[PDB]
RNA sequence: CCAGGGCUACACACGUGCUACAAUGGCGCAUACAAAGAGAAGCGACCUCGCGAGAGCAAGCGGACCUCAUAAAGUGCGUCGUAGUCCGGAUUGGAGUCUGCAACUCGACUCCAUGAAGUCGGAAUCGCUAGUAAUCGUGGAUCAGAAUGCCACGGUGAAUAC
């Protein structure tokens, strides 16, 4: 239908149509349903719009998309421009949880290049 | 020669498409009475009839042309279609010069230089650049098609 | 003391010293070898020295760096 | 004007959440409904409230169980 | 118009007493107001200056122009009559009215409001203005948007100073610093 | 002799492995069947608490009885219908628990969110002839804490040898 950013997806279960929303994975999909008194079965497109208008309203309990980029980008730059180690690593672009470099890592790194 | 070259934007994988219940005639009777084929993809079909048997019929109906009896045609997801049908008069019958004519389909990151590319590479000139579309004849209205098929 | 139930960790000798500079405030450079210890709200304002291996490098605190421990503000190994 | 080049202007009644009813002309043709105007904006509070983020020390005060 | 009758009815007043004029006709008065939006490339994409011609002709209704390039500047690769950019010049009641239903909902609008800088004047009373969007109008209904387009607003206005440039757009409850 | 750091550094290359790229599978509910092995500043039931790692009181046993310890693939039912997907789990932000003087360099594990490469892998190359390969789990040594490695046990169980 439509929630905070944007809930695309019709013809999927609404306990896993949710998890398209930023900040919504699977164990807060489940309890948001649950709480606004929806099953789990039912299909987003049998909603009728008296269930997804509390929807809309549930999800502001939660950081989502429309903030929680922000403040994710605003803690990575705590760190980048403290001068801590933490910051260190992602000036770099490096693994900051103290992992090997030695040969793995590429994700963190990127594509191999020579 | 014509440097034809097709190349897929954004590739499949798995069934290409599975049609079933396949059954429609309009005089005589069905054509064809509950055909099942299911395609891979990288397969190649030379579907031929002899003219009169729905040899190109089933084709617009692949592409859409509804109301057939089968209710199980289905195309692939992410699936984009190049269709070539043998009628290419009703696609010109308009003042569309050539160029704007081709300039229906750019693509966003396709510009004036690529849409006037696609036709210099099918060997027509700026020269014939400015003529409307429906004067052309059979077989440089084919190739226009082909620059057209090139862009989708 | 990675846990609440046991609470923050400082040690003793940099607790004791952090202790006299606040009694006259900022001063010269605080110059430890602990790295392990946590940073505690009382010591804003200062200018300890910590030591990575080889040198004592002066880390300037801030109400930022409060939760932070002192090691993580001295690069221990150089790279290019 | 210059006899039907434009896109049609009509009068449409805009309101927002908080009631703020508005006769207003525009070239949508259907009602619409929409946060709050400068009627009611926040323009005073929505930015002394915006700085609310930062400051670990009372985050490790309130962290001082022991 | 709603904002027009404002204008005539208190603006005179307040401008008056704060200027101590002594005619009628000697109060500085909006006079146009033009936005414009340069496109920068039609060249590779000819049709996105429609698009863009359409979007502004959407947000202000009347069919824009299409402003062609002067000179043959040689460093975007532009000659003379390529077409640039398109504009609408909006006077009297189109005027008044777009400026109202600005002012009134399309400027709250904009991410992270912080109110539009009073410095923004070139010195002869005449205002200008960006957007750097335009889906904070309500004529975009996220359907044909392909890009993020924006407008630019110049407000141009019978002042003959600055500082009375500033009183005339801050007694219309502009949004300011 | 001692405090701190390094042995964990990273434009790259090689070797041995774990996880996958899914439908002879993912998830949810319910439920059968093992063998071997360990334990005294040790193994830790029961009950309560905590969404969970775990915390509290706390029986039993130096042991065919007490603890680790509910085995898993499977079976029955339900949904997902071929999508980078209810596959994949890296990376990262925040919140925590346990050892341990001490967890930043540099521990394991838990909760929420994010979701990368990957859609069967070039030349080339490895193991296996029967309870074998393949596949699924449990234990032990080292050990305050810390294995996808090492050592050992069982369940299901092939194809082919002209
Ligand atoms: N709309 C229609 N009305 C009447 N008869 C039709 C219609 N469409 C097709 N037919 C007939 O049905 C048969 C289907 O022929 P079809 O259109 O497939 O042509 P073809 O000769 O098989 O091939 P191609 O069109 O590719 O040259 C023909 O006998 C045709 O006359
Ligand atoms: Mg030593
Ligand atoms: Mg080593
Ligand atoms: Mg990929
Ligand atoms: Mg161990």
């Amino acid at each position: 239908a439509r929630i905070a950013g944007i809930n695309i997806p019709d013809h999927k279960h609404a306990v896993i149509a949710l998890t398209s929303i930023y900040g919504v994975g699977k164990t807060r999909s489940k309890a948001i349903l649950a709480a606004a008194g929806i099953a789990e079965d039912v299909k987003i497109s049998e909603l009728s719009e008296g269930q997804i208008d509390t929807l809309r309203d549930e999800v502001a309990k939660f950081v989502v998309e429309g903030d929680l980029r922000r403040e994710i980008s605003m803690s990575i730059k705590r760190l980048m421009d403290l001068g801590c180690y933490r910051g260190l690593r992602h000036r770099r672009g490096l693994p900051v949880r103290g992992q090997r470099t030695k040969t793995n890592a590429r994700t963190r790194k990127g594509p191999r290049k020579p | 020669n014509p440097f034809i070259r097709f190349e897929q934007d954004k590739k499949l994988f798995r069934n290409a498409l599975e049609v079933e219940g396949l059954t429609k005639g309009f005089d005589n009777g069905p054509l064809f009475k509950n055909l099942n084929l299911l395609l891979e993809v990288g397969e190649k079909l030379a579907v031929l009839g002899t003219n009169g048997v729905g040899k190109s019929t089933l084709l617009k109906t692949l592409v859409g042309d509804l109301q057939p009896d089968s209710g199980t045609v289905k195309w692939s997801e992410n699936a984009r279609i190049g269709y070539y049908a043998q009628d290419h008069e009703y696609e010109f019958e308009n003042d569309l010069t050539v160029f704007e004519w081709m300039s229906q389909w750019k693509q966003e990151g396709d510009d004036e230089q690529a849409v006037r590319s696609i036709l210099g590479r099918l060997l027509f000139s700026q020269d014939d650049i400015k003529k409307p579309a429906k004067v052309l004849s059979g077989g440089e209205k084919g190739r226009m098609l082909f620059g057209k098929l090139m862009m989708q | 003391m990675r846990s609440l139930k046991k609470g923050p960790f400082i040690d003793l000798h940099l607790l004791k010293k952090v202790e006299k500079a606040v009694e006259s405030g900022d001063k010269k450079p605080l110059r430890t070898w602990s790295r392990r210890s946590t940073i505690f709200p009382n010591m804003i304002g200062l200018t300890i020295a910590v030591h990575n291996g080889r040198q004592h490098v002066p880390v300037f605190v801030t109400d930022e760096m409060v939760g932070h421990k002192l090691g993580e503000f001295a690069p221990t190994r150089t790279y290019r | 004007m210059k006899k039907d080049i434009h896109p049609k202007y009509e009068e449409i009644t805009a309101s927002c959440s908080c009631g703020n009813v508005m006769k207003i002309r525009s070239t949508v043709g259907h009602d619409l409904n929409l946060d709050v105007c400068s009627k009611c904006h926040p323009f005073f509070t929505g930015k002394q409230r915006d700085v609310a983020t930062g400051g670990r020390v009372d985050r490790f005060n309130k962290r001082f169980n022991i | 118009a709603k904002l027009h009758d404002y204008y005539k009815d208190e603006v005179v007043k307040k401008l008056m007493t704060e200027f101590n004029y002594n005619s009628v006709m000697q109060v500085p008065r909006v006079e146009k107001i033009t936005l414009n939006m340069g496109v920068g490339e039609a060249i590779a994409d000819k049709k996105l200056l429609d698009n863009a011609a359409a979007d502004l002709a959407a947000i202000s209704g009347q069919k824009p122009l299409i402003t062609k390039a002067r000179k043959s500047v040689a460093g975007f690769k532009i000659r003379q009559g390529y077409p640039i950019g398109c504009k609408v010049t909006l006077r009297g009641e189109r005027m008044w009215e777009f400026f109202e239903r600005l002012i009134t909902i399309a400027v709250p609008r904009i991410r992270d409001f912080r109110g539009l800088s009073a410095k923004s004047f070139d010195g002869r009373g005449n205002y200008s203005m960006g957007v750097r969007e335009q889906i904070i109008f309500p004529e975009i209904d996220y359907d044909k948007v392909d890009r993020v387009r924006g407008l630019d607003i110049t407000i141009t206005t019978t002042a003959k100073s600055d500082e009375e440039g500033r009183a005339l757009l801050a007694a219309f409850d502009f949004p300011f610093r």
